[PDB]
């Protein structure tokens, strides 16, 4: 749904 | 109203 | 790439190389 | 990574790409060496992932990394690809040596094949050519010593650019190069200054005006592209249109008005009836002032038909014409006839004449009969004194009595407008109809009014004479003008378009010799910022269609 | 580069570390004009001077080198160069070689 | 009449007086920049309002607070010169008064425990001097004003040109000056949809489920009920006699139409109807029935109505039913049909969904989307409906409440939805995005208040988060505020700022045209490619507004514009136009200031409308304007006129004469290059011009324009000393005036700036007179070119198309030569090897090129120098160079070998000779100050001493002279006065103490008009002894200036004020040029050919118009030269002016004798005539002026061929025209290159003429080529021309040596591609 991977980190 | 009648029968457009 | 265009002046020229070509695939 | 002046350094973006991904694999490196978590390591699989990717195609995969100046940094895809990328800036397009560039001037002395080249632009250009020679016959012992002198600027140099640039062709451009006309070649010939003199009979090829137009001119230096340029390139080769086969070297503006002038007809001239032996006491006659140019005499003209199978068949006989037609016919080559130049000539008739000479003569005949022609037209035109003042600018009588019956019946259907006879778009349709017809006959009462005189003939009546106003003639002679700009300087602007394109009711019932007020002016800006944007987009509309097209 | 947005300051550098073709040709001229003046000379000096300097050659040589091919000793070789020197100074045969300083 | 204009009275054949002068030029920008720095008490512009906005800073914790107080602006280190010189930024310091409350934490909070006040130094805010230009880093810049969206709500559609059918789909957008952006769409279903930020679309329902509305209230709010009710055993609509206005209707007594007017019917009125159960199937409800006794939802609200529910109603003893209105016309389910596509139920859900589309890829908690949704639009910090966007928001939806409110809420979303639906329904219209009443002018108050407060942004957070730790004892708020990110933003915005450009300055009309000129572009406006047609055209409210003429041609037509001549912006930054009052049918004098919208409503007549004696208008019906369409109107029905004839034109266009017989497309081109111009050496006045010019000439401040009048004490090339009258001194004043002049000053274009003065030695001046004429400037009229004789027929071709053909004379009395000023510069520095050292030991040159260098290596002033001559002589340290065996041959032989330091020496550049007029050495501190350094510094402070000298003394003697008039009060002798010696004056002694008291007061002013004038010489001495502040690693900086003399020449661009552009084509001799009868040659030859087809008639009349203005001259020159009475004189010049019935009354009666002979003395050159546009000269007066000459009332004369003799067939129109030489020159076009540098990574030849690179052989040049055939031409031009760096050297050596051949190679542009694809992990391989 994202694709930057700061938000993934959090 | 000519130029543009030009580019799309050069390009085969397909008419609406 | 910098060489002769196939058209005009160059024409004989790429001609005879594509002759070259063949005589030397034979 | 170069230094500059002043201490700083220039640097490309692929340096920061790279040392982001260096960075981010050294310390996934150092991570496994250390048995991190999980989750650590994952994330900086992430991110080498994301900083090889924006080495290799930035802004693909996600936000595009920027810098220190908030813009994202260049790529390889981005340095390979693009209008700006290397194939379109640096291989399919190039910026070369041996090259100048200047504004141009017209040349009316030049021929076909020649061109006007400044002496220190072809000092720069030509320099190898110059140490070359002067080192062959010895007046510089070595390369140091010929750059000096050329540098000092010695006559020795001058006489030995004149000897190197003697029959070595240049090549002339002129961006936009639309067609292949753009680029011709040309043999120089050094003038004092710092334009380069053009030959005003290529400028339709080169689409080009005097009105601060800038050239740039190509040296070619192996035999082959000298051969090249004389054999293929040369202005003298090319002299038909590549699109259609019609000749592109046709004279316009003065040498069209002139020729024209000199061609035409008068009543009751001085040296009228004379007979005449030939061109030559045509021309005895005009310049000892026996007879005007347009006087109607009977000239003895020998006249030669080259048939189509190669009947050279000359006739010598008596033929009604005018002083001008005989003068200009004794340019004209052998092997025409002289009905050709028997009648006024515009531009359609010297087209004609310059593809009938192609046609049965040749290629030599037609750039010398081309280069008399401009010769003959630029002296005749400027002995015609032919000038614009605004007494010639005449606005029809009728003018102001058809601008009233339409304003009177105006104001009649607007009264059955408010007695709901018709409706507001039928109302709008008829105001819009008549006052195209009234701008019509305004137009054509102007045009009738301005085409003919009344004369006083050798017997006393009076005849009816096509009128000598400068702007008919210059309308009629297809120079410069044509039928609806003596329209609005002399009749009626008309009616004119609304932003969206929408024509408002009320036209401009002035023209530009009375003077417009301010709302004809605010409407007539309407058009104009119109068609100047039209213009813009168009040019690069078509642009992008002769790439597709190439 | 200034208020344009087409134009680049990579588009400004230059090559500082190129050779003009002006100073290579004027190398070769200068080639040709010593082996022309050193053909003037004979065999021994000449061959002394192009030992002695790496002229046509990969390397340059000290004295001892160049006084072992002829088995003479160093301060023969020395004297040698020093009479070439001095005859190449001479102006009936160094006016073309001037004109490179 | 003034001094300066009644010298040289020009003659006006306008008809129209003028109620109202042109105001200043410079307002746009001095007003909004006393905006930005001026005080405001109420604090709502500039600083303050930034300041307030962003100040208090308050604590997270709340420990302590940093509140404003007041500010300052600092007095300059530089002015304005100085700045320029040096090469710094003009400006004022900033000095904020702050205080830094500490509250207690025992104590409640709100307890004031401390306070500490400092003043804090928050960076350096430019200045803008007196013309309305900025000096950034040393040169003048001007910042454009813009044309933005204004901020607030528009509503628009697509006009069906999306969609497959016409489907014209209606969007409203809310746009702030800050914050984000609120769409409201519909979609081909009619669906109201809603998107923040531009993102992923959704059901417009959600932002109302947001604020806490439940779905009854959404139908309540957007839907009118009909209620349906149960009575007596029978159905019951509450029947509103609008609807009515498919069944039978009851009221039996007045039985309606049945299943096939109304208001008859309704004229008695009813309140019941029965309609069958059917009526009821197809509707939807309203709100939600609850049955206590079953707790159960029987139906919901937006359901729709069925048998089985209208059953249940029954059982469950509800009565009373209301259903939502729905029609196809005037009323629609839209909202009813976004509820039920929208999946939303709760306020919970609406913030995660809304928080979904906001921040995708993230886990949603309820406190997270609460955030998001009140900082998107209801937070202060975040959004920013500012002012004038509150002003047009609520006038688009009607509100009348909310006035300082910023940020949105309920009513104005649900206002905005409503009024979205109505305009979709038919009642309502969409808003013209072109109109000038929705674009505003932001001008350089706003930017920088814009750019101010984002630096304070910056420092607030910092600031926030060192008052959040809690060590403040000994913590004062200077040590809190840094100055650096505040001096960063405002340095970005006035010098890297799209709108912050160079200044154009080739002439006074240029530098005003640039500062009343206005773009679309730049930051948050249009971009040039994405730009459209719609916003490049005219629209009608540009009418008396944006210029239609003035605008570039090319990529920015339209989107930049000039200001009209009367425009002016009002407080909300629209743009607004004066207009004249009609009052009881006459034209009243007043003038009201309207703006787009309110120009609207009312009906304006033009200036053209004829007026009788009673100031009302003549004719009955009278040419007006209503709503943007022209017609014809009414008397009794106009309420506004126009108050000038050049209200719709700007400056420039206003500047053409005759510009009502030009076309719009050739006026556009000749107010373009009328700001091309280059001044030349000798300011020659137009003959025929507008009389607009002596406007341009005062109001650009090229000019020395006096401040007080008085008359003049001393006059000298560069210093104008003028006696105050005695009605105008300030109490204890000198009484004089110093007008240093600008002499010979570079411009940004390289041109030159010089002061003449104009006046004589006792010569009285009045305010407003001109004493100096600057640039293009006569007499205080602007004088852009030269009036040169005209002749308008063809010349043997060298006149053909566009060229013109110029007389040898022409450049004989040097009529078009033009100063250019060049500025060259040496740089020393520090390099690794060390240090640059400027000195004349130049290595391999010889004593022939240091002659004109000085001992310190510098270049003499005042000499001559050519291309290539050594200005400052320069030597850098350079490595160890290895040699190649030749030359360690030739070094041999010759023991000549001096190679330590390298010649990169400051050389004149190719083709430029000129003159040395100034040289400036810059030093850094701490560095040996050579020769030269100290001999100008020498001269500066001599020329300090004797300047302060000089102006102490000219004062001292005005202030003696009025201590003078002080003692002549009772009048004596002074003679005894001067018996004792001037210092012995001093030495004197009194006893009374009445009279030495005086003494010793005198003595103790005396002695300290000595302490402050050393200090300013101090301060003098300061300026010029101290170091300059260099970039890091430079050591000393040599600026040398260069004067050359530009003749005209074949290629030179030449043109009029009518579009007619072109480039000399020969100079023929004066022999070869037509002659009069008179045998006075034309010095210019014109084609007539291009008069007709571009429809310019404004040029032959002119020239018409010149020609009698000239013969006028001639016989004036005659009159007196002829040594005629002056009482003829006067009676010619009374006729010569009483021409026409216009509007000027020039009477000679009160002209003294002098007076008449200066005006008779410069009208020797020609008669100056003024028409106005659009209120020009008729034909008829210019015949008079002509018949007045004695001169063909045709304007055309006799010609006869200079090269024969014989007189051209007809008539050839002869005159005079004002012509202008562009900065289009032949010697800055002209380049050629054999050999030179290249890139460093393409090796490709550089680009420009200032690098000496090359042409570029572009694609369309190669497809030219390969249609040629010419291969081999093609493969030079690619390979041994640009990239093959063998075969060019190959080449090169080939073509030295004879052998014309080439070996052409592999261009490094291939293998430079080959590596990058290789690079790209993708493998490319030439196979063999
Ligand atoms: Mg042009």
């Amino acid at each position: 749904r994202t694709t930057d991977p700061v938000r993934m980190y959090m | 109203g000519g130029l543009p009648r030009v580019a799309d029968l050069f390009e085969a457009r397909k008419p609406k | 790439v910098g060489r002769l265009i196939p058209a005009g002046t160059g024409f004989a020229y790429h001609q005879d190389r594509q002759a070259k070509r063949a005589q030397e695939q034979q | 990574l170069v230094p500059l002046d002043g201490g700083r350094f220039a640097t490309s973006d692929l340096n920061d790409l790279y040392r982001r991904v260096i960075n981010r694999n050294n310390r996934l490196k150092r991570l496994l060496e250390l048995a991190a978590p999980d989750i650590i390591v994952r994330n900086e699989k992430r991110m080498l992932q994301e900083s090889v990717d924006a080495l290799l195609d930035n802004g693909r995969r996600g936000r595009a990394i920027t810098g220190s100046n908030k813009r994202p940094l260049k790529s390889l895809a981005d340095m390979i690809k693009g209008k700006q990328g290397r194939f379109r800036q640096n291989l399919l397009g190039k910026r070369v040596d041996y090259s100048g560039r200047s504004v141009i001037t017209v040349g009316p002395y030049l021929r076909l094949h020649q061109c006007g080249l400044p002496k220190k632009m072809a000092l720069e250009l030509f320099k190898p050519f110059i140490y070359s020679k002067l080192e062959t016959r010895g007046l510089a012992t070595t390369i140091k010593a010929a750059k000096k002198m050329v540098e000092r600027e010695e006559a020795v140099v001058w006489d030995i650019l004149d000897e190197v640039i003697r029959e070595h062709p240049v090549l002339l451009n002129r961006a936009p190069t639309l067609h292949r006309l753009g680029i011709q070649a040309f043999e120089p010939v050094l003038i004092e200054g710092k334009a380069i003199q053009l030959h005003p009979l290529v400028c339709a090829a080169y689409n080009a005006d005097f009105d601060g137009d800038q050239m740039a001119v190509h040296v070619p230096l192996t035999l082959e592209a000298q051969l090249e340029a004389r054999t293929l390139m040369m202005s003298t080769n090319n002299i038909l249109s590549p699109a259609s086969g019609d000749p592109i070297i046709v004279p316009s503006q003065d040498v069209v008005l002139g020729l024209y002038y000199m061609t035409r007809e008068k009543i009751n001239a001085k040296g009228e009836g004379m007979y005449l032996t030939g061109p030559a006491e045509a021309e005895k006659a005009y310049r000892t002032k026996t007879a005007e140019l347009h006087a109607r005499v009977k000239v003895r003209i020998t006249e030669t038909i080259k048939h189509e199978n190669g009947k050279l068949t000359t006739e010598t006989k008596m033929i009604d014409t005018t002083v001008g037609r005989a003068m200009l016919w004794q340019i004209v080559p052998k092997g025409l006839p002289y009905s050709l130049v028997n009648q006024k000539l515009g531009k359609k008739q010297i087209s004609n004449l310059l593809n009938e000479a192609y046609r049965k003569l040749g290629l030599k005949d037609t750039v010398i009969f081309a280069d008399q022609i401009m010769y003959t037209g630029f002296a005749y035109a400027a002995l015609s004194g032919v000038s614009v003042g605004i007494d010639d600018m005449v606005v029809p009588a009728a003018k102001y009595t058809e601008i009233a019956e339409a304003e009177e019946e105006v104001r009649e259907i607007q009264e059955q407008f408010q007695s709901g006879l018709v409706t507001a778009g039928e109302r709008y349709n008829k105001v819009i109809d008549i006052w195209a017809s009234t701008n019509d006959r305004v137009a054509k009462a102007m045009m009738e009014n301005l085409s003919s005189e009344q004369v006083i003939n050798r017997q006393g009546e009076q005849e009816k004479q096509e009128s000598f106003n400068s702007i008919y003639m210059m309308a009629d002679s297809g120079a410069r003008g044509s039928a609806a700009q003596i329209r609005q300087l002399a009749g009626m602007r008309g009616l004119m378009a609304r932003p969206d394109g929408s024509i408002i009711e009320t036209p401009i019932t002035a023209n530009f010799k009375e003077g417009l007020n301010v709302l004809q002016y605010f409407i007539s800006t309407h058009g104009a910022r119109k068609g100047l944007a039209d213009t813009a987009l168009k040019t690069a509309n078509s642009g992008y269609l002769t790439r597709r097209l190439v | 580069i200034g208020d344009d947005e087409d134009s680049h300051l990579g588009d400004f550098i230059e090559d500082t570390t190129l050779e003009l073709p002006l100073d290579s040709a004027t190398a070769t001229s200068l080639k040709a004009a010593t082996r022309d003046v050193l053909a003037g000379l004979t065999p021994r000096e000449a061959k002394v001077l192009r030992m002695r300097f790496g002229i046509d050659m990969n390397t340059d040589h000290t004295l001892e080198e160049v006084g072992k091919q002829f088995d003479v000793t160093r301060e023969r070789i020395r004297q040698i160069e020093a009479k070439a020197l001095r005859k190449l100074r001479h102006p009936s045969r160094s006016e073309v070689l001037r004109s490179f300083l | 009449y003034s001094y300066t204009e009644k010298k040289r009275i020009r003659k006006d054949f306008g008809t129209r007086p003028q109620v109202l002068d042109i105001p200043y030029l410079l307002s746009i920008q001095l007003d909004s920049f006393e905006k930005f720095i001026e005080q405001d008490p109420e604090g709502q512009y500039g600083l303050e309002a930034a300041f307030r906005s962003v100040f208090p800073i308050q604590s997270y914790n709340g420990n302590s607070e940093l509140q404003y107080v007041s500010y300052r602006l600092g007095e300059p280190v530089f002015d304005v010169k100085e700045c320029q010189i040096r090469g710094v930024t003009y400006s004022k310091p900033l000095r904020v008064k702050l205080r830094l409350v500490i509250f207690d934490k025992d104590a409640p909070a709100g307890t004031v425990k401390d306070i500490k006040e400092q003043e804090v130094y928050m960076g350096e805010i430019p200045l803008m001097t007196e013309n309305g230009t900025f000096v950034i880093n040393g040169t003048e810049r001007v910042i454009v004003s813009q044309l933005h969206r204004s901020p607030g709500v528009f509503f628009d559609s697509d006009k069906g040109k999306t969609h497959s059918s016409g489907k014209v789909l209606y969007n409203a957008r809310i746009i702030p000056y800050r914050g984000s952006w609120l769409d409201f769409e519909f979609d081909p279903k009619d669906n109201l949809y809603v998107r923040i930020d531009r993102r992923r679309k959704l059901p417009a329902s959600i932002i109302l489920r947001v604020l806490g509305k439940t779905s009854a209230e959404i139908l309540d709010i957007f839907f009118e009920k009909v209620n349906f009710e149960v009575k007596d055993q029978t159905l019951m609509m509450e029947l509103v006699p609008e609807r009515l206005r498919t069944f039978d209707i009851e009221a039996d007594g007045k039985v309606y139409v049945e299943k096939g007017h109304i208001r008859q019917l309704e004229k008695d009125g009813v309140n019941f109807i029965e309609v069958p159960v059917e009526y009821i199937v197809g509707k939807v409800s309203a709100k939600d029935y609850v049955n206590e006794a079953t707790g159960e939802l029987i139906i919901t609200a937006n359901q729709e109505i069925s048998l089985e529910a209208l059953a249940n109603l029954s059982q469950a003893g509800y009565k009373k039913l209301e259903v939502l209105f729905t029609n196809d016309l005037d009323h629609g389910p839209f909202m009813s049909e976004t509820l039920r596509v929208d999946s939303t139920t709760d306020r919970i859900s609406a913030l995660v969904e809304i928080y979904r589309m906001m921040r995708p890829g993230e886990p949603p908690t309820k406190e997270a989307a609460e955030s998001l949704f009140e900082s998107l639009f209801f937070s202060a910090e975040r959004y920013d409906l500012s002012t004038v966007g509150r002003m047009k928001f609520n006038s688009s939806i009607g509100r009348e409440d909310a006035e300082e409110q910023g940020t949105l809420d309920e009513v104005d979303i649900i206002e905005v939805m409503k009024k979205l639906i109505s305009i979709r329904n038919g009642k309502g219209e969409v808003d013209d995005i072109d109109h000038l009443g929705n674009r505003r002018i932001r001008s350089v108050g706003e930017m920088a208040e814009n750019q101010f407060r984002v630096g304070l942004v910056r420092v607030e957070r910092a600031v926030k988060e060192r008052l959040s730790l809690g060590d403040l004892d000994n913590v004062m708020p200077q040590d809190l505020i840094n100055a650096k990110p505040i001096s960063a933003a405002v340095k970005e915005f006035f010098g890297s700022s799209q709108l912050s450009q160079f200044m154009d300055q080739n002439n006074p009309l240029s530098e005003v045209t640039h500062k009343r000129r206005i773009s679309a572009l730049g930051p948050g406006g249009l971009t040039r490619e994405r730009a459209g047609f719609e916003v490049r055209d005219v629209h009608v409210t540009h009418y008396g507004r944006l210029c239609p003429i003035e605008t570039p041609e090319g990529p920015n037509i339209g989107l930049i514009n000039s200001l009209s001549a009367f425009a002016r912006c009002n407080e909300y930054g629209f743009l607004e136009t004066p207009y004249r009052r009609v009052v009881n049918g006459v034209v009243t004098d007043e003038v009201d200031y309207l703006s787009a919208i309110e120009e609207g409503q009312f009906v304006i007549a033009q200036a053209n409308a004829k007026l009788t004696e009673e100031g009302g208008f003549a004719d009955e019906l009278v040419t007006a304007r209503q709503k943007g369409e022209s017609g014809l109107h009414p008397r009794e029905h106009v309420d506004y006129m126009d108050v000038a004839t050049n209200q719709v034109v700007s400056i420039a266009a206003s500047l053409i004469p005759f510009l009502e017989h030009d076309d719009a497309n050739r006026a556009l081109m000749g107010a373009n290059m009328q700001r091309q111009a280059v001044p030349t050496l000798r300011s020659e006045k137009p003959l025929v011009g507008t009389g607009i010019e002596r406007n341009v000439a005062v109001d650009s401040g090229v000019t020395a324009v006096a401040k007080r009048g008085g008359v003049i004490q001393s006059v000298d090339a560069s210093r104008i000393v003028v006696k105050v009258n005695e009605e105008e001194l300030i109490p204890g004043e000198a009484g004089i005036d110093i007008y240093n002049l600008t002499k010979y000053t570079r411009s940004n274009q390289n041109t030159c700036i010089n002061q003449r003065p104009c006046v004589m030695p006792g010569e009285p001046v009045a305010r407003g007179d001109v004493l100096a004429d600057g640039p293009s400037t006569d007499l205080g009229e602007l004088a852009l070119g030269q009036n040169m004789r005209i002749a308008f027929m063809p010349w043997n071709g060298y006149n053909f198309e566009d060229s013109i053909l110029v007389s040898e004379r022409v450049v004989q009395d040097d009529r078009f030569t033009t100063i250019h000023i060049q500025e060259l510069s040496c740089v020393a520095r520090d390099t690794k090897l060390g240090a640059e050292e400027i000195t004349a030991d130049i290595p391999n040159v010889g004593e022939a090129a240091l002659s004109k260098l000085d001992e310190s290596g510098i270049v003499y002033i005042g000499a001559e120098v050519k291309g290539g001559d050594i200005l400052v002589g320069k030597v850098t340290p350079k490595g160890e160079t290895q040699l190649t065996p030749e030359e360690k041959l030739l070094r041999a032989i010759f023991g000549e070998k001096a190679s330590d330091v390298k010649d990169t020496s400051l050389r004149v550049p190719n083709s430029v000779a000129g003159t040395v007029i100034d040289v400036q050495v810059f030093t850094r501190d701490g560095v040996e100050k050579d020769k030269r350094a100290l001999e100008i510094e020498q001269m500066q402070l001599k020329e300090a001493k004797k300047d302060l000298t000089e102006e102490f003394q000219i004062l001292e003697g005005g202030l003696l002279a009025r201590v003078r008039s002080v003692l002549l009060a009772g009048g004596y002798t002074e003679a005894k006065l001067s018996s004792i010696e001037r210092k012995k004056w001093l030495e004197q002694t009194l006893e009374n103490e009445e009279l030495q008291n005086q003494l010793e007061q005198l003595a103790e002013q005396y002695d300290e008009l000595k302490a402050d004038f050393d200090k300013k010489f101090e301060a003098k001495r300061r300026k010029i002894t101290q170091g300059d502040d260099l970039a890091p690693g430079v050591l000393k900086i040599v600026k040398v200036y260069l004067a050359v003399k530009r003749r005209i020449q074949p290629g030179d661009k030449m043109a009029g004020r009518h579009g007619n552009k072109g480039v000399i084509s020969k100079i023929n001799p004066v022999e070869d040029m037509p002659y009069d009868e008179n045998g006075q040659p034309v010095d210019i030859v014109l084609n007539p050919l291009g008069v007709p087809s571009r429809m310019n008639i404004g040029q032959i009349l002119e020239v018409h118009l010149g020609l009698a203005a000239k013969g006028i001259g001639d016989k004036i020159n005659q009159m007196i030269k002829e040594q005629q009475e002056l009482a003829k004189l006067r009676e010619f010049l009374q006729k010569v002016y009483d021409l026409g019935d216009t509007r000027q009354r020039v009477d000679i009666s009160e002209l003294s004798d002098e007076d008449v002979r200066t005006l008779a003395h410069n009208l020797r050159a020609g008669l100056p005539v003024a028409t106005p546009v659009f209120d020009g000269a008729p034909e008829s007066s210019i015949k008079a002026m002509l018949e007045l000459a004695d001169l063909p009332a045709s304007g055309q004369l006799t010609l006869f061929d200079g090269r024969t003799g014989d007189a051209f067939e007809r008539p050839v129109t002869v005159g005079y025209m004002y012509m202008l030489k562009l900065n289009h020159l032949v010697d800055d076009k002209m380049h050629a290159r054999s050999t030179g540098s290249y890139s460093l990574v393409t090796q490709q030849p550089l680009g420009g003429k200032a690098q000496f690179g090359g042409q570029r052989f572009g694609e369309m040049e190669v497809w030219a080529l390969e249609a040629y055939g010419a291969a081999y031409t093609l493969q030079e031009m690619l390979t041994v021309k640009s990239d093959d760096v063998n075969g060019r050297t190959k080449m090169y050596k080939n073509i030295v040596d004879g052998n014309h051949a080439m070996e052409p190679g592999m261009p490094e542009s291939f293998n430079v591609l080959l590596k990058e694809i290789r690079s790209l992990g993708i493998n490319i391989e030439l196979e063999d």
